[PDB]
């Protein structure tokens, strides 16, 4: 059983959802790697081909020493509200347009620099997710998750 | 004056400004209507909030549930087309039909407007021996899922107790993501605008017959004016040609109204509702 | 706040730098030169290739743009098309002077502006209607029926024209939508259908010729976007 | 900013404060739950007040 | 001035409504209706849409474009390129989102700035440096002799990067031409012909990856225009 976000489980009994909403990336990595990446928010469209980034509100974020990094992305969509859902990753936008507002993507701009004789190749990218701070919630009238207690063995 | 050669009488103009009087006096009578009538009718906001039986469900089974649309309500129902067959000469007759519905006092308002915004009231009136009624109003649609349960556990629940108040008496709210949302059909799927409600009203001990009437909230409200409807004659319900097994009349129609008498017509034999594309 | 003692990483606050839409946060170092001293030359000396103005993107939406030029003859009778229907917007930002500029935006919200020209010698009569059924997308079912008759349009909002007396005709039709804009990246939910019928024949055999207009005002611009979709 | 060394959005500083938005400028849309819905949720201590079957 | 004495034409002065570029000079009647008392709903009820800013054609041309996002490794030695050179404005204004904007206008007089980053992690050595040409289809007689060698181009207006120390790199190229300003419909007289060479080889097998940025400033756009040429 594929379980919920919090925020998936607190807006799970109701219907609509606004505000904006907090990425945070941790890059877990040491300041000998290297790298560039270009956080921008597409917000009514996909990211397909033939999509610019250069249009869209963007950080492109040196990650020398730098480790972390973390935006509030804005609700921007024709809707006042947009529809609380079973969520699915690997949907684009232009499908799901009912419950999401935009794409974000995380693209590189570079490959990763690092010797290999001290440090690894790999660095693990973490993603988490907030609700900002006007993120409203209304139309009490759904469930997408029934939550059950355990017996103890 | 009266006449010239600019626009005497635009649309713009006309919403604002009468033009001269044929008498080429002041042509008003002061409004009376608190003096004879007793009341005063100036908004259609308000005429809405008479409640008038609008649908009735007979052709299921003993169920103790029924669900259907809410937005449905708004709209005034088909009108169809009836096929009789004379049973003895086997020539055919064409009448019109409300299978197992009519407009209400809402209907004749909403059908004029293109958005709506605000709650919809429902009363409803069951058989005898029925003991409660519950209302529930659900998403009809999981999002992104291709199945929506049966039941839930945070919506909203309301008992009446027929044997001591006889009609069920509930309020539907606004629930939509939009400012004014659609209430008509329509082939837009990409995302939606109108709010999508089912309304679940069962009875204890389970029963067949349930009469719906339909009603506005008091917060109804209808935003963009678009035109008077298609319309029947009122007459044309009496109206009847007389045939072998029976009367076939012109505006056929069924006991939807659960105090009206049951009009003397044969069933019909095949039912087509008048699509926007058989209008010539 | 969760508190945090650094003193090995600087709040390297400065280098970062948002140019108008793109922000760049650095680490090491940032570096600019060029020619110093710049200075520019006076406007005399260039500005032979400019007017002595500035066009927005809000303006090339209060333009003026040609959408039809035809004509229509004698034989076609009141309640009948004398013009292509148009809707609103997608008739209208399709064109390229519009289209340009609107891409890179989310939606728009604004009223838009139906201008519609008739040429007329003196010797000729006749009056024409031009109305506009809102969102023909979202009440299909009552489109056609509010647009197959005079009298069923000019109830709606419409604006007439006697064809020897008017020779401009326009009509303000402001955005209205159950949401807040219209979605240009998707193209969803137009809000009214332009539709020309005939209030009265002809009573010549010369035709009218007319030209329609279309332009908006009261332009609020969306968000900024790349506005690709997949297929 | 919206990136350094430090970490950016702890729990601690999650309840009380948002990063800085991708615009740089305010992120935020004013609170419209009762224009539209009609009512305001806004505490879960309300919400459990709602009465719906538990067992038989 | 000629005198003329009309007294059966009315000098109709009105009838004349300039809409930003297009004026309408019209005989008989001018005609315009909609719905009356218009009003707008307060921006908390839609601008869901929208940023709280607004965005011109000018900006849009100070925004960053992405021009390269490519790599180069320890084969290429000094005096080499390490990346593509970059015509001005030509292989700027070719991507789609200025060229969309840049359309409808004549042309374009503004200083544009190249900017490069350059991953590094501190193990790595190296210099780079990043030059201009001016007016390169004028005079290309001397294009690759100024071009195929440092201390050839960094006597030219240039910017260096020391791979280990600078992480962004940005030249500010004014404007400078035998004319006003850049054509645009013709795409004629390009004011700088970026490249790049390698100041000093890579010391380590990785590879050094960079992203070219470029943008324009003192943005002064021409005449609207419709900007097309017979073939």
């Amino acid at each position: 059983i594929w379980q919920p976000s919090h925020l998936a489980y607190i807006t799970s009994m109701f219907k609509y959802w606004t505000g904006s909403l907090v990425y945070t990336f941790k890059f877990v990595k040491t300041d000998y790697h290297s790298g560039r990446v270009e956080v921008s928010f597409h917000p009514f469209s996909d990211y397909t081909t033939g999509t610019y980034s250069d249009y869209t509100y963007r950080i492109i974020v040196d990650l020398r020493e730098k480790s972390e990094f973390s935006v509030t992305i804005p609700f921007i969509s024709p809707v006042p509200y947009k529809r609380i859902s079973r969520p699915d990753w690997d949907k684009p936008y232009s499908k799901y347009a009912h419950a999401s507002t935009g794409t974000l993507v995380l693209k590189a701009l570079t490959s990763l620099k690092a010797t290999n004789t001290v440090v690894s190749n790999s660095v693990e990218i973490l993603i988490e997710v907030n609700a900002g701070d006007d993120f409203n919630v209304i139309a009490p009238i759904e469930n997408i998750f029934f939550p059950f207690s355990l017996s103890p063995g | 004056s009266n006449s010239g050669t600019e626009q005497q009488n635009p649309r713009g103009s006309s919403l604002l400004t009468d033009p001269e009087s044929i008498t080429k006096s002041d042509p008003y009578n002061p409004n009376i209507s608190l003096l004879i009538s007793g009341e005063v009718f100036t908004n259609f906001r308000n005429l809405i909030k008479r409640v008038n039986f609008r649908k009735a469900t007979t052709l299921n089974g003993k169920r103790i549930s029924d669900t259907f649309d809410i937005n449905s309500l708004i709209e005034a129902p088909r009108l169809d087309i009836a096929q009789y067959v004379d049973t003895e000469t086997k020539e055919a007759k064409y009448g019109f039909s409300y299978f197992w519905s009519a407009p209400t006092t809402l209907n004749i308002v909403a059908e004029m407007y293109a958005l709506y915004r605000g709650g919809v009231r429902v009363k409803v009136v069951t058989e005898k021996g029925v003991d409660f009624v519950r209302a529930t109003v659900s998403p009809q649609q999981t999002y992104g899922s291709d199945v929506a349960p049966t039941t839930h556990i945070s919506t909203p629940l309301a008992i009446e107790q027929i044997p001591i108040k006889g009609v069920a008496e509930f309020q539907i709210p606004y629930y939509a993501p939009c400012l004014s949302s659609s209430f008509r059909a329509n082939s837009e799927t990409f995302y939606y605008s109108s709010g999508r409600n089912n309304l679940d009203i069962a009875t204890s001990p389970p029963s067949i017959n349930r009469y719906y009437a339909v009603g506005a909230g008091d917060d109804m409200d209808f935003s963009i004016f678009i035109g008077t409807p298609p319309c029947i004659h009122a007459s044309q319900t009496a109206q009847f040609t007389k045939i072998k097994q029976g009367k076939v009349y012109d505006l056929r129609y069924d006991q939807y109204d659960p105090f009206r008498e049951v009009q003397d017509g044969t069933a019909f034999l095949n039912a087509r509702s008048i699509e926007d594309s058989d209008l010539l | 706040m969760a508190e945090q003692i650094n003193e090995n990483y600087e709040n390297k606050q400065q280098l970062v730098e948002q140019t108008e839409i793109t922000t760049f946060e650095n680490d090491l170092i940032v570096l600019e030169d060029g020619p110093q001293m710049e200075e520019s030359l006076p406007f005399a000396f260039h500005g032979q290739h400019t007017d002595n103005r500035q066009h927005t993107v809000v303006n090339f939406l209060q333009r003026p743009q040609v959408i039809f030029d035809s004509s229509w003859a004698s034989d076609v009778p009141r309640n009948k098309q004398f013009m292509d229907s148009i809707m609103i917007p997608d008739d209208i930002i399709s064109f390229p002077m519009f289209a340009e500029k609107l891409k890179g935006f989310s939606s728009l919200r604004a009223t838009a502006v139906i201008t519609v020209q008739f040429q007329t010698q003196p010797f000729q009569a006749g009056r024409v209607m031009l109305g506009s059924f809102p969102l023909p997308t979202l009440n299909p079912t009552r489109v056609k029926f509010a647009t197959n008759h005079v009298s069923r349009l000019m109830l709606l909002n419409h604006v007439q024209c006697d064809i020897a007396k008017e020779t401009e005709v326009s009509l303000r039709i402001p955005f209205v939508s159950p949401y807040n804009s219209y979605d240009l990246v998707s193209k969803r939910f137009p809000w009214a259908k332009v539709v020309g019928l005939v209030y009265s024949p002809l009573t010549t055999t010369i035709p009218v010729d007319f030209i329609v207009y279309g332009h908006f005002e009261d332009v609020e611009l969306g968000c900024p976007t790349s506005g690709m979709l997949a297929q």
